[PDB]
RNA sequence: GGGGGGAUGUCCGGGUCGCCCUGGGCACCUCUCCCGGCAGCCUUCGCGGGCAGCCGUAGUCCCGGUUCAUACGUCGCCGC
């Protein structure tokens, strides 16, 4: 009879919002959310949820792919790392691991 | 599960139309959990439940409808009924959740329920040490706490059961709140049991020794002021009352007395306990400053010893080192002060002595 | 959002059963006294103003 | 009366220290008590105080001038200082009640003073 | 200690690098050139240059695009800028919450803060206004990356804890509004040993943003967050906030006490620190009226609302669902109406500037508590769904009591005693049955006068038992409590039950990976919102 | 006052002072403990003045009678707070005969 | 005369820019002056100021090694006793006091210091 | 003063209430007072007492013996219970505070203590 | 703080009279474990756990006996 809704809203993390290329847009990595809005009217324009499932796995890190923009690499405190694309959702369902005791920190 | 209790009430209404009393008592005792041995305690009674205590005081107790009724002793004599006294269970919301067929149009349910009560109870024993259990165990309203004292006083007003109720019965009074206490004071008290009461309560006060010198309360004091408001101009419009606010002014001023020495007293205490503190260590050797003489300083302050932390900026806590703690010393010296060093010191094994000037 | 810096509010302290009120105020503001007195002490009868 | 103090408490007299009791030289009288003989004023007046609750208009001067003038000398003995911790702790006790006392002592003044009233108005009418 | 570092590089080869460590001590050490200096067995001297601003610890620092200014942000809850060309120093000092994040965006214009208090602002460079605003929930979390001052021990060291749910009601009239207090950041909240959260903020939850934000208690954003001796100040918090039937008033109560640390010198006798702290409490009352645009404005603030020789905690207050009406319960035993009147002292009325009248709000009605001492009570109110009754748990340990009282007239209906095991958590009152909760749960009817469903709820620790609460939806007659699974840490799990009215089997058990901290009810419609501690918020509906 | 009360720095403010000044704290604290309205704060500063600067108080006479002169209002204002706590029960035992 | 000192060293890459590396209160009162050395392997600067106490301050180790107060009072000692008549005895700008003692040490083992 | 009393309350004068409250007289005042007016003087003796903390000995005084005087003249008007209920409020804040009062009138009965105790060493000296 | 011991100094019955002891009063050094705090190093995602721990007091070669504070946007006069 009863039903539960996803989860929304979210604690915006310590790990630091990056910038857009170009400015426009500002990418926020909540918990069990990383979401992007707009600079310029302060609207979102896409909420990536992110499914975190091990009771404190937190996300470690979020960063704009260095290579090519319009990606990111987000990855948990066990391994875990995703290759999703904002503006998109392409990437949330494929994690890939990584074999490690805990993963304190990554950088790309 | 309600099906399983009402086919053993219907069981007990069987042994209601039966008259067999005995294995209806034994299926109480039972489910409470005949010989019928006590445990030793007013508090640890074993949890029973709600639909068990309904039955209990709907198959004990009694109603008489004639727009207004009357609690009656169906069963006089019991073990369930003194039960019920000594495990509290006979407040005015489970008899009415035991009667609500018969109560529903009745009104001042709780006034006529609270006045005819205790009267059963004294009634059942004359003795009232189920009363006086009554007393100590139920959750009791105001006007069943001054019918209990009516109670009481009429017995008096194998001799010390009545006054520990007496006690206890003043303490519940105390405790409740003004209005009730003046509204069923003035309901169920004549004016001159009041004066009555007031000779007793005069006896609480006079005989604990306020009026009483050195050299040959707040729960009474509500008490005198409630009943006093109670009756009011209505009772009394003599020397009397004179007298009452002779000794009730000589009480006022004891318990200012009480203050300023409480002030006074606790202050040189709490010094003395600091400064013994501090002599302890001026003896051991850390050289603090103490006050010599045996008059009380002008500030009653005595140096601490320094602690072994320090805050930094911004709220931190390190190690304080012990140059600093010696700076600290060098500020606890005087201006003139002799530093006696010993052959033991210079063994290297005890400590000086110091006697510094009086500042 | 830098918090524009406010400085410290005064304290709305209580006001006891008889305030000065608006209209006493506006009627004590009634200030400059000027008392000129008629000739000879005579009382004065009537005055008055046009509308 | 410098005399008769100092001998009556070294003895733990019980009669003797009432003597001087009832009766300004109080206080030139404590100004020169010896100090420790000075505690053993103390420890009785805190035993009488602690047993029952009273009142006493004349040790209300002599319970603080000596807690000035021998208050110092409580170092010295350990005994007493808890003594006058526990005194003090039910001199509390005694001090919770005096807000409804007072108000018991508000309703005496009214009555007393209407009853006086209507016995003025019978002599009046 | 290593709080946070920004490198830049000086450059299409890679010459050198600068890197800025900033400290949990509250230093900046700047160090200049690296690479040609471990480039060079045997290295020269190398010594950071020292730029000491923050109390507490830094919380980030990067260097600013070209290269000249260092920006920086710490507990202070001002953004730093360092010259570092100059030896000058000019700041945007006071925020809302601590400075959390910084970047820096790929041109030199704009930054981009991640403030404490949930919130990211892109601010351009010497407009120096948001360009950006965006804000969260705001609620108390257990953080998982713990603290960033927490690591050298200071006076009062932060940990990650809930203490008290959250303060928060669902507006009816817009009920997608949300009102809860909300402190001035996280960290600042938590700071001091007690939850200071003197706001409340408005939040959207048909789209998830926190709309506005307004003063309750007094606060002070423009003056230091910290001590001289280093404690982080407290504020008043706002315990109980209940929002009125029309959807026009709103009722709030507000308590500080003094830290324990502070007295020192009002001990006499027998009184120890917190002994002094609880005397000199101060709790007011405060009534505000809701504006179209969300905007609370004053109209009565009472500063002894239940008064005796010294002043009373007040328990829990309740809006009449029929009439503009607050009952507040206190610890002096009675329960006092307040009801809306108008200002006229002589039959002059005071009027705002614009000509509306002015209303104040005072006690309309007093009924003192009966008690039953059997030989530290609490309490807890509800009106019914009608009006005409307000119930009434007065609560000294295990015998504790209820009392329905008649609105109207102010005699109590009737009494019903014997149904609290321990001390009462809350009590609401659905269609005809009161659910209240003790170390018990019971639903208990009074048209029957019989309790349907009791349960014994497992035995858990004091901060839990705290944190166990219960709400009712009064449009489809359904209750849901909510209690952690068993001193609270960052890990625990908690499941809330959702019951009918009726029986006694939950109707949705559902655990959840972080303990919810609270639950409330939508007014228009069934169903329920609740906000979990890695605040995320979500809503149960049936259907 | 009560900001410096809020704010943890009533101790601080007043541990600095010199003769003059005490006395100036001294004298406002014993002009404006008579108003209830802030009877609190008063208190508490005269909390601190006494537990800050009783030590010089045979150093300095004037101060001696500016201590001297907090009691004799002090003591003056348990008589006012113990006649209206006398008046206040007999406002009360009317308000009960009205019933 | 904030008894503040600082010390810069040349910012690494732009020639003729200094920046303070770091500020440190070593007086009690004001610096008024100070002079440096650095010969035989002794590289310091010594700071005079009101608080009549020459700090030594290492220059080249400076962040690296610990400072030194050298003391306000002269070498010589300036105190001088007459022990069989048991007068101290000191001197400075055109007086001399003396004190005497008038007692011993053992006979006060308060009220008489 | 009771005519002049009945004038003051009955027309809202303040120079000739001042001036028979600034003064056995205050009895035979109270008692020749109008019953109507009680609740008048009740108000406006609760006015100057809020107003002006320094008089509270002999408005206390002033309502003591209105509220002997006249009690049940009170009663028969009844609808009028809200002048006792803000002489109530009234004298609740007087009564405020009296805990931490009694705490600090303890730590400045010491220092005196203290000082006449240095003042009588003082004058024999 | 307690539980306890080895040892310092002491009077009252004292003892063949000496080493001191038993009975009473005791203040200190030292040892011992529990009390409150602090750090390290392994384990686990965390929760917690494990290992060998230091501090609860006193004066230093010199010396942390330090480092640390919250902006701009605009001023003046009078009125309600």
């Amino acid at each position: 009879s009863w039903k539960v809704s996803k989860p929304m809203g979210g604690r915006m993390s310590d790990i630091d919002p990056i910038f857009s290329q170009d400015e426009r847009h500002l990418i926020i990595t909540y918990n069990t959310s990383i979401q992007v809005y707009s600079t310029e009217d302060s609207l979102l324009v896409r909420r990536i949820a992110l499914p975190l499932t091990p009771s404190a796995t937190h996300i470690v890190s979020s960063a704009l792919s260095k290579s090519n923009p319009d990606y990111l690499w987000v990855a948990c405190s066990d391994g875990r790392i995703w290759h999703i694309n904002w503006t998109s959702g392409e990437g949330v369902d494929t994690p890939s691991t990584i074999d490690t005791k805990k993963l304190l920190d990554m950088a790309v | 599960s309600w099906s399983e209790w009402q086919n053993k009430a219907m069981q007990a209404d069987e042994l209601l139309q039966n008259n067999d009393i005995q294995s209806w008592e034994e299926l109480m005792a039972e489910v409470f959990k005949p010989e019928w041995e006590w445990p030793s305690s007013r508090s640890d009674y074993a949890r029973v439940d709600r639909r068990w205590v309904v039955y209990a005081i709907n198959k004990v107790f009694g109603w008489e409808g004639q727009n207004t009724g009357r609690l009656t002793c169906r069963l006089p004599e019991s073990s369930v009924l003194i039960y019920l006294v000594d495990a509290g269970h006979l407040s005015t919301s489970n008899v009415k959740s035991a009667f609500k067929d018969d109560v529903r149009e009745v009104d001042k349910v709780e006034e006529l329920i609270g006045e005819q009560l205790p009267i059963i109870l004294a009634e059942v024993d004359p003795t009232m040490e189920l009363l006086v259990g009554y007393l100590s165990g139920t959750q009791l309203g105001s006007s069943e706490l001054v019918s209990s004292i009516k109670l009481l006083l009429c017995s008096l007003g194998l001799d010390e059961h009545r006054t520990r109720g007496l006690g206890i019965a003043f303490s519940k009074l105390a405790a409740c709140p003004a209005a009730e206490t003046v509204k069923s004071l003035r309901r169920l008290f004549k004016p001159d049991e009041v004066l009555v009461l007031l000779n007793v309560l005069r006896a609480e006060l006079i005989k604990d020794g306020w009026t009483t010198r050195y050299l040959d309360i707040q729960l009474i004091a509500d008490l005198m002021s409630r009943c006093i408001d109670a009756v009011g101009l209505s009772g009394w419009m003599a020397n009397f009352f004179s007298q009452f606010q002779a000794e009730i002014s000589v009480a006022l001023e004891g318990v200012m007395e009480a203050v300023r020495l409480k002030g006074v007293i606790a202050e040189a205490a709490n010094y003395a306990k600091r400064a013994r503190r501090a002599l302890a260590d001026s003896a051991k050797g850390k050289a603090m400053t103490v006050h010599m003489s045996a008059e009380l300083p002008l500030g009653l302050k005595t140096d601490n010893k320094i602690s072994t932390e320090r805050v930094r900026s911004g709220g931190e806590i390190v190690a304080r080192s012990s140059r600093q703690i010696g700076h600290f010393i060098s500020k606890r010296r005087g201006i003139y002060s002799i530093h006696r060093i010993s052959e033991e010191m210079l063994l290297g094994a005890a400590g000086p002595t110091v006697v510094q000037e009086a500042r | 959002m830098a918090a524009e810096v406010v400085p410290l509010p005064q304290l709305k302290l209580p006001s006891g059963p008889s305030p000065i009120t608006a209209e006493q105020r506006y009627w004590r503001s009634f200030k400059k006294q000027k008392s000129h007195t008629s000739t000879a002490n005579w009382p004065i009868s009537h005055i008055s103003f046009p509308a | 009366l410098g005399t008769v103090l100092n001998q009556a408490l070294r003895t733990d007299d019980s009669d003797l220290l009432e003597s001087c009791l009832q009766t300004l030289i109080i206080q030139n009288t404590i100004n020169r008590m010896d100090s420790s003989l000075a505690g053993t004023l103390l420890s009785k007046l805190a035993a009488r105080m602690h047993r029952r609750p009273g009142r006493a208009f004349g040790l209300m001067r002599w319970i603080q001038w000596t807690l000035v003038a021998h208050g110092g000398a409580l170092v010295t003995q350990p005994d007493l200082i808890n003594r006058l911790t526990e005194l003090s702790r039910v001199l509390e006790e005694r001090s919770r009640g005096l807000s409804s006392l007072l108000a018991l002592k508000g309703k005496l003044d009214m009555l007393d003073a209407q009853l006086k009233y209507r016995k003025a108005l019978k002599m009046a009418g | 200690i290593i709080s946070t570092f920004d490198i830049r590089p000086i450059i299409a080869e890679l010459q050198d690098i600068d890197v800025a460590v900033g400290g949990a001590r509250g230093a900046i050490y700047v160090y200049s050139n690296l690479l040609a200096h471990l480039h060079t067995l045997r290295v020269g001297t190398i010594q950071p240059r020292k730029y000491h601003w923050h109390r507490r610890a830094v919380h980030s620092v990067k260097w600013s695009g070209d290269g000249n200014y260092l920006i920086s942000g710490g507990y202070e809850t001002v953004l730093v800028l360092w010259q570092l060309d100059t030896g000058r120093v000019d700041f945007l000092p006071h925020l809302s919450a601590a400075i959390e994040n910084i970047v820096v965006s790929p041109k030199g214009s704009a930054y981009a803060l991640h403030l404490d208090d949930n919130s990211a602002m892109v601010l351009s460079t010497a407009e120096m206004k948001p360009s950006m605003y965006v804000s969260g929930i705001q609620s108390l979390v257990l953080g998982d990356r713990p603290s960033k001052d927490a690591l050298v021990r200071r006076v009062w060291r932060p940990i990650d804890e809930i203490a008290s749910p959250l303060v928060a009601t669902i507006s009816p009239q817009n009920p997608s509004h949300m009102f809860l207090c909300v402190g001035n950041g996280q960290q600042a909240t938590v700071g001091g040993g007690a939850t200071s959260t003197p706001l409340v903020q408005v939040f959207d939850i048909s789209s998830f943003q926190g709309v506005a934000k307004q003063a309750i208690a007094r606060t002070n954003p423009t003056d230091v967050n910290i001590t001289s001796e280093g404690v982080p100040i407290i504020e008043p918090t706002a315990t109980k906030l209940a929002f009125s039937h029309d959807g026009k008033w709103l009722a709030s109560i507000d308590e500080w006490q003094p830290p324990e640390r502070d007295t020192e010198a009002y001990l006499t006798g027998s009184k120890t620190q917190s002994d002094a702290c609880k005397e000199r409490r101060e709790i007011y009352l405060k009534f505000w009226e809701v504006g179209a645009d969300q905007s609370l404005e004053l109209v009565t603030r009472i500063n002894d609302a239940h008064y005796t020789k010294q002043t009373e905690s007040i328990f829990d207050l309740a809006s009449d669902p029929t009439s503009a009406r607050f009952a507040t319960i206190g610890n002096d035993g009675m329960v006092r109406f307040w009801s809306p009147k108008l200002r006229k002292r002589d039959g002059l009325m005071a009027t705002r500037p614009d000509g509306q009248p002015l209303r104040s709000w005072s006690c309309s009605r007093v009924v003192p508590l009966p008690v039953h001492e059997r030989q530290p009570y609490s309490g807890a109110i509800t009106f019914s769904e009608d009006g005409s009754i307000l119930f009434a748990a007065f609560g000294p340990p295990s015998g504790a009591l209820v009392v329905a009282i008649d609105t109207q007239t102010g005699t109590v209906r009737d009494v019903v005693s014997g149904m609290f095991k321990g001390d009462i958590r809350a009590m609401k009152s659905l269609s005809s049955c009161l659910i209240m909760l003790s170390d018990d749960l019971v639903v208990y009817d009074i048209v029957s006068d019989e309790m349907l469903a009791s349960y014994t709820l497992k035995e858990t620790s004091e901060a839990a038992k705290k944190l166990t609460q219960l709400a009712v939806n009064h449009q489809s007659r359904s209750f849901a409590l909510a209690a952690p699974i068993p001193k609270l840490k960052r890990g625990t799990k908690s499941e809330l039950l959702i019951f009918n009215i009726e029986d006694e089997e939950p109707k949705l058990v559902k655990t959840f990976s972080q303990v919810i901290i609270s639950v409330c009810a939508v007014p228009s419609s069934s169903g329920f919102v609740v906000v979990d501690s890695a605040a995320q918020v979500w809503s149960i509906t049936e259907g | 006052l009560t900001a410096l009360r809020h704010r943890s720095a009533l101790r601080e403010a007043l541990q600095g002072r010199d003769e003059l000044s005490v006395i100036n704290i001294l004298r406002w604290a014993g002009k404006y403990v008579a108003d209830p309205r802030y009877r609190s704060i008063c208190v508490d500063v005269a909390f601190h003045l006494i537990d800050l600067y009783a030590e010089h108080v045979g150093g300095s006479a004037e101060l001696a009678t500016q201590f001297q002169q907090l009691l004799a209002k002090v003591n003056r204002e348990v008589e006012k707070a113990e006649l209206a706590i006398v008046t206040g029960g007999m406002v009360e035992s009317l308000m009960m005969s009205v019933e | 005369m904030d008894r503040r000192t600082a010390v810069y060293e040349p910012m690494a890459g732009q020639s003729g820019r200094w920046s303070k590396v770091f500020h440190r209160r070593y007086h009690q009162h004001d610096v008024k002056a100070m002079a440096s050395f650095e010969g035989k392997g002794m590289s310091v600067v010594v700071s005079g100021g009101s608080d009549a106490s020459p700090i030594v301050l290492p220059l080249r180790a400076l962040g690296k090694e610990f400072h030194r107060t050298l003391p306000h009072l002269p070498q010589h000692p300036t105190v001088l006793s007459a022990p069989k008549a048991r007068y101290i005895l000191s001197w400075w700008e055109n007086e001399i006091r003396i004190w005497h003692l008038l007692n011993s040490a053992q006979q006060f083992l308060p009220l008489n210091l």
